[PDB]
């Protein structure tokens, strides 16, 4: 026989971890050439991109790779071993592991080769614009506006010149003083809210350095002009390019940057992107540290959008971005010209919350078509006197 | 029928592969050859990061396994079982299965990173004068040759540079005296350089490698503790 | 719920033929691990699970033991034990 697969039952009857004598499942490998040498269990959630017990990948004696449902041990996927180069001999697979970086099954052959096996291969939505400005829907919009802190920790590596919700202190290294790439990987694929970038500079700084930081979409592996490194990855930019002056404190020794963009949410709407790149360059027109070397300390933290009770929030969040006529109705609500009752201070407050939301998200638009921005700013300036009157004269604090 | 897609192959070793291990923390394929050498391969480009012989006995049957719950790699040879975890992003697998020595004169293989070696060389050539220490010239020669060999691989690839290590096959007592001398010399000159934690870590590691060099922990009222040996965090806890 | 060590062992014993014949049988041995603070002592057997008859008739040996991701099921892979 090629071996046996016995599915037993965990016993929690007493206070001591015991086992049950009766096996739930008995499986026989009729083929002698299919003798089991190594096995790996695949979590079922990978395929989500009697309750199912996941799938098992086993290497046979003859090199065949078998993927079987653990519930019934039925041969669902079969992969024959490859041919050794220059001959017809079987390059029999010996042991199999799972490579999460490539999302593949990495198996070793008899001849020392390594092979990878890959598994797997707007209309009709209810928008958040057409409905009127009732209190409940505005409350739902505000609940969609909220943010949540990412927990647990994440994975990110930095150039060695920096030494460690995380922080890193910078050492005076000029090996890569020009370019600095910080690579980050999301722990799980979920709704990306924004990222907070905190820095501390040198205490003896009298003039502000001309240094820029730009978020970038990390590229998936194959299966006034910006710096050449940013130009190489220009087509996949997702924030900025913003300079250092956008967030300096009064002292000049600290600062702040919130990195996000409408293009960011519009591109995560496909639900594929999971890793990002932070690109840092000093742009030019005692320790004479220039630009990147001038930074003293850096701290990074990443937030997420709050997961509400309304599903398919991707299209809802992309609605207002794609359809800008909503803002015009909102400025009408601001003017109190609309006849659908009198607008209360709570509804106006939520309207202003939505307006601050859209201004904040659109504050960093990388090469985006400003036609929507032009339309909302035109609707602003068209009713600017009325809105400032109703807010600063006919409204509370 | 479940669908499986094939997209090519890469060549790991010419002697054949028997057992495998993947390290999720480093995206490193710790492929185990049938001759006992472990080839660490980067999981993002398909390039071998390093090759290690684990300092194990020749001809032994090694078996490498990875545990993601504890994030530790277990190597089981025919004689002894070792446990390893990543340090500064690299797995120090050169002495993964090294058997503990019984005497101070027994030669111990010592692995160090590139940056630690550079700091040690800079201190010993500019800021530390330990020429009176035993084995100092041999250690200096080994450090210089390792650094000049490692710099060539450092200038080419960064990941290969980080995975590259410097190996000193030196007696245990010689290494203890050199490390203690570096620590004392850096303490008397009151210079806070990166060579001091490296020397302290090296001396503590060598002490841990020798069961005969373990005075009892005297935790009791009215009794002082010898701070020089107590520098290890394990003693403090 | 004290931790337990489950070792897959193969027993070889001399039995009369129905000259002594060497018989091989694989069993699961479950031992206590956590020391006492009538709980079984560490190194003393807690449970001796017996594999079914097809393991002994074909002289199989326990190849691999792998708990399932559910936490309620256990998978045991068996293979033909070579004869000395």
């Amino acid at each position: 026989s090629g071996g046996y697969l016995v599915l037993y039952k965990m016993n929690y009857a007493t206070r001591i971890v015991t086992l049950e004598e009766e096996p739930i499942k008995i499986q026989h490998i009729k083929d002698p050439q299919d003798t089991i040498t190594s096995l790996i269990l695949l979590p079922p959630d990978i395929l989500d991109n009697i309750s199912t017990l996941g799938h098992l990948v086993i290497t046979t004696q003859g090199g065949y790779v078998k993927i079987l449902d653990l519930s019934n041990f039925e041969i669902l996927a079969k992969v024959e071993p490859p041919k050794k180069e220059g001959t017809e001999e079987q390059d029999t697979f010996v042991s199999v592991i799972y490579c999460s970086g490539t999302d593949r099954l990495c198996a070793c052959t008899k001849g020392g080769e390594l092979h990878f096996l890959q598994i797997g291969g707007i209309s009709g939505v209810d928008l958040l614009v057409d409905q009127p400005f009732t209190l409940e829907i505005l409350t739902s919009l505000v609940e969609l506006t909220r943010f949540e802190t990412l927990t647990p920790r994440f994975s990110a590596t930095v150039p060695p010149c920096w030494v460690e919700t995380r922080t890193w202190k910078l050492q005076t290294d000029s090996n890569s003083w020009d370019e600095h790439v910080f690579e980050l990987v999301l722990p799980k694929a979920c709704m990306v809210g924004h990222v907070d970038f905190k820095f501390v500079l040198n205490s003896n700084i009298t003039n502000i350095p001309q240094i820029q930081v730009t978020l970038l979409k990390n590229k998936a592996p194959g299966l006034l002009r910006l710096c050449p490194f940013l130009e190489d990855h220009k087509e996949d930019i997702l924030c900025g390019p913003v300079w250092l002056a956008s967030g300096l404190d009064l002292s000049g020794h600290a600062g702040m940057l919130t990195l996000t963009s409408p293009k960011l949410v519009k591109g995560m709407a496909g639900g594929k992107y999971r890793s990002f790149l932070i690109h840092v360059k000093a742009v030019n027109e005692s320790e004479n540290l220039r630009g990147c070397d001038l930074l003293q300390e850096v701290s990074v933290t990443i937030r997420r959008f709050k997961k509400t009770s309304i599903s398919k929030e991707r299209v809802q969040r992309c609605a207002m971005l794609q359809f800008s006529e909503f803002h015009e109705k909102l400025v009408n609500t601001l003017c109190r010209k609309t006849d659908d009752g009198q607008i209360t201070e709570h509804a106006q407050s939520l309207v202003l919350d939505t307006l601050c939301w859209l201004a904040g998200v659109h504050s960093n638009g990388p090469g985006s078509s400003k036609e929507g921005n032009e339309n909302l700013l035109s609707k602003t300036r068209k009713f600017l006197s009325d809105i400032v009157r109703v807010c600063f004269f006919e409204a509370g604090r | 029928e479940w669908l499986v897609l094939r997209d090519g192959c890469m060549h790991c070793d010419a002697d054949g592969l028997h057992s495998l291990s993947y390290h999720p923390a480093l995206n490193a394929i710790l492929a185990v050859t049938s001759r006992g050498t472990i080839k660490v391969i980067d999981g993002t480009s398909g390039a071998t990061l390093q090759a290690s012989a684990l300092s194990a006995k020749p001809g032994g049957q090694v078996k490498c396994q990875y545990i993601s719950a504890v994030d530790k790699v277990i190597f089981v040879d025919d004689y002894a079982v070792g446990c390893r975890k990543d340090l500064n992003g690299i797995l120090l697998l050169d002495t993964a299965l090294q058997t503990p020595v019984s005497k101070q004169d027994d030669v111990v293989q010592l692995e160090l990173p590139v940056t630690e070696a550079q700091q040690l060389l800079s201190a010993c050539l500019e800021k530390v004068d330990i020429s009176s220490t035993e084995g100092y010239d041999l250690f200096i020669t080994q450090l210089k040759d390792g650094l000049k060999n490692t710099s060539h691989e450092t200038a080419a690839n960064h990941k290969v540079a980080k995975w590259a290590t410097v190996t000193f096959h030196l007696p245990h007592h010689v290494l203890k005296s050199i490390a203690s001398a570096i620590v004392n010399e850096l303490k008397k000159i009151n210079q806070n350089v990166a060579a001091l934690p490296v020397a302290s870590s090296v001396m503590d590691r060598l002490s841990y490698l020798l069961p005969s060099a373990r005075p009892e922990l005297g935790v009791g009222p009215g009794r002082s503790v010898d701070r020089s040996l107590m520098y290890s965090e394990a003693n403090r806890r | 719920p004290f931790p337990c060590l489950l070792a897959g062992g193969l027993l070889t014993y001399k039995s009369p033929a129905t000259p002594l014949v060497r018989r091989t049988l694989p069993v699961l041995l479950l031992y206590s691990i956590k020391e006492s603070d009538v709980f079984p002592k560490p190194g003393t057997l807690v449970q001796c699970l017996r594999l079914p008859k097809f393991a002994e008739e074909e002289n199989l040996c326990i190849d691999s033991i792998t708990p399932c991701a559910d936490g309620i099921h256990l998978l045991v892979g068996l293979r033909t034990c070579p004869v000395e």
